[PDB]
């Protein structure tokens, strides 16, 4: 019976273990042994990664970011997440540091995923995935068996000293827009098209957007269709829009498929029309 | 005992981590060590995490006038800038002169104020041996009030996507190639620029007018061929080399690797893709 008084031992100070946590007062309370012993691992496993770094306004930084940062280990292992974390999944980081990473993606991005572990910089890395997350227009409100599958956009480095530390950004729900059958034919396009390109919102209407790429980019933008196809959301890189005239617009967009189903767009102007005596497809030539 | 057979694996990676037993001596020196060392990182070390995941930089500006109040010494390996060139001026002195005004949209807080957000991609004065030299900065931040006293607190960041294909360009003389689109009748409806070095015609004088019309006769069969292979091959590439009909230098040797772009939906043929490279 002296074995019990042994474990109430153990118990009592794996509860001050808890309280030595770097959470807030009464958050222990509501943790159960294996987090409190899984938090207290990673905790010591980020103070001895933060300690091979050689080095007031430093939490400016974590603020001016709209996505969280995530280190992920070499095996898949969430290593850290930043607290902000919570208001992109719900999830917050007490339940999350420590578990795998492939225990909350959507089972058809682990390959991407462990391809990206293992035109770009040799150790830039840039993937989309989706991740568990229980939130809703209410807030937290879904338990995480009915979790719902949220696309990020994650860009970071791979640093081994080893890991890859990632910012993972929302792409928003849908000012300038335009709406898109799934085979990409406008169904509606902002009337700042004039102004911006050249073209009569009508005219657009029925016509392919692949016609209006350059062709130099049309690779990227095919794969960024491809992930907005299959996850339902994406945002590209940099690509050049053709205006009516002559020339091209550089621009960047995001895309989400809504309801049957339809695309919308949202697109960001990067630069003015170059090149506007240069025609190059030939609608432009026509329209010339 | 899944429960605790995570619980001594959990104990044993304890140990492990702890810089110094039977689990509840390991646990109790954990519990020193923790001592030894209120959020899970400290902003010291998450400002370096983001650093290390993020080719970006820390500034804040006056919001009514863009004066530069506070930049990071991250914008010199970012920007290729000295602090020298962002102290003492405007947001505006680093933009391209065409994002001033959407910059000063962003900055304006008539609308959104204290504590909103802010998102925006414009393009700032890298530093130049000329002449400026402009880079693409994606700018996430919040308003806030400075201690005439509204700011915003950003940051700006390279690379948050892949780089695009600016150019082709795969020397440093002139062009060796071009791409062109074509419809499945082979009529040109896209050409690049660099069609004017390679082949001596205009674009629009490509435009509207079939490939095999530039082709030699002797040669025409084989181009056909080839193309009825790529509409059939649905998205893998097929190159075939030819006789092309220069404008001054007779009959150019080319090479035209050609694919279908299949749309991604409903897998139907928006175009061929060719890149025709002088051999
Ligand atoms: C994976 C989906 C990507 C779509 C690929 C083709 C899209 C072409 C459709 C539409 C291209 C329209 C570009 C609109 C320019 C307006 C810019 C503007 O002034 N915006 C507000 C200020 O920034």
């Amino acid at each position: 019976d002296a074995a019990r008084s042994r474990r109430s031992q153990e118990t009592e100070v794996l509860y001050q273990l808890a309280h030595t946590l770097p959470f807030a007062r009464g958050v222990s309370a509501h943790l159960d042994k294996a987090s409190i012993m899984r938090l207290t691992i990673s905790y010591l496993r980020m103070h001895r990664l933060c300690a091979a770094g050689e080095w007031p306004l430093d939490a400016c930084y974590l603020k001016a970011l709209e996505g969280f940062v995530m280190v992920l280990t070499a095996e898949g292992d969430m290593a850290y997440l930043s607290e902000n974390v919570s208001k992109h999944l719900g999830l917050s980081q007490l339940e999350l540091i420590g578990h795998s990473i492939f225990d909350f993606i959507h089972p058809c991005d682990q390959e991407e995923l462990q391809d990206a572990l293992t035109l770009e910089a040799p150790t830039e890395r840039h993937f989309s995935l989706r991740m568990k997350s229980t939130l809703t227009s209410r807030g937290r409100t879904l338990n995480l068996k009915a979790a719902t599958w949220k696309v990020l956009h994650c860009s970071g480095h791979m640093r081994a000293y080893q890991c890859l530390v990632l910012i993972c950004e929302a792409i928003p729900h849908p000012a300038f827009l335009s709406r898109h059958s799934l085979d990409m034919k406008f169904t509606y396009c902002d009337e700042r098209i004039a102004e911006v390109a050249g073209y009569s919102p009508d005219d657009l209407i029925g016509c392919s957007a692949y016609e209006y790429i350059h062709a130099l980019d049309s690779d990227a933008v095919s794969r960024s269709i491809h992930t907005l196809l299959s996850k339902g959301q994406a945002v590209t890189g940099q690509y050049r829009f053709l205006a009516r005239t002559g020339g091209y617009l550089w621009t960047q967009t995001q895309a989400t498929v809504v309801s049957s189903e339809s695309i919308i767009c949202v697109h960001f102007l990067i630069s003015r029309v170059e090149e506007t005596g240069v025609v190059l497809s030939l609608e432009q030539t026509e329209q010339h | 005992r899944r429960r605790r057979n995570k619980m001594t694996a959990y104990i044993t990676e304890l140990s492990d981590m702890v810089p110094t037993p039977d689990k509840l001596t390991i646990l109790r020196m954990a519990v020193s060590h923790m001592k030894s060392l209120p959020s899970f990182l400290t902003d010291q070390e998450l400002k370096h995490l983001i650093l290390e995941a993020a080719d970006g930089f820390l500034f804040i500006v006056s919001c009514e006038t863009g004066r530069v109040v506070y930049v990071s010494d991250s914008v010199t390996p970012v920007l290729n800038q000295p602090q020298s060139e962002w102290f003492g001026s405007t947001l505006y002195d680093q933009v391209h002169p065409d994002d001033v005004d959407k910059l000063r949209e962003q900055l304006s807080t008539s609308e959104n104020a204290m504590g909103s957000r802010r998102s925006f991609i414009c393009r700032m004065r890298c530093g130049t041996s000329s002449e400026p030299h402009f880079v693409v900065v994606h700018c996430t931040g919040y308003i806030k009030a400075w201690p005439s006293k509204f700011c915003l607190v950003a940051i700006g960041r390279l690379q948050v996507t892949s780089s695009p294909n600016c150019t082709d360009m795969s020397n440093i003389c002139q062009p060796t190639e071009f791409i062109s689109r074509h419809n499945i009748e082979g009529i040109f409806t896209f050409v690049d620029h660099r069609c004017v070095a390679t082949v001596g015609y205009q674009p629009q004088e490509l435009l509207g007018k079939n490939i095999v019309e530039f082709c030699h006769p002797e040669d025409q069969q084989l181009l056909r061929d080839s193309f009825q292979q790529v509409v059939k091959l649905k998205g893998q590439v097929l190159s075939v080399m030819f006789r092309f009909r220069s404008k001054t230098r007779e009959w150019l040797w080319m090479r035209t690797s050609s694919f279908t772009f299949q749309n991604p939906y409903s897998d139907e043929i928006e175009y061929i893709i060719c890149t025709n490279t002088n051999v």
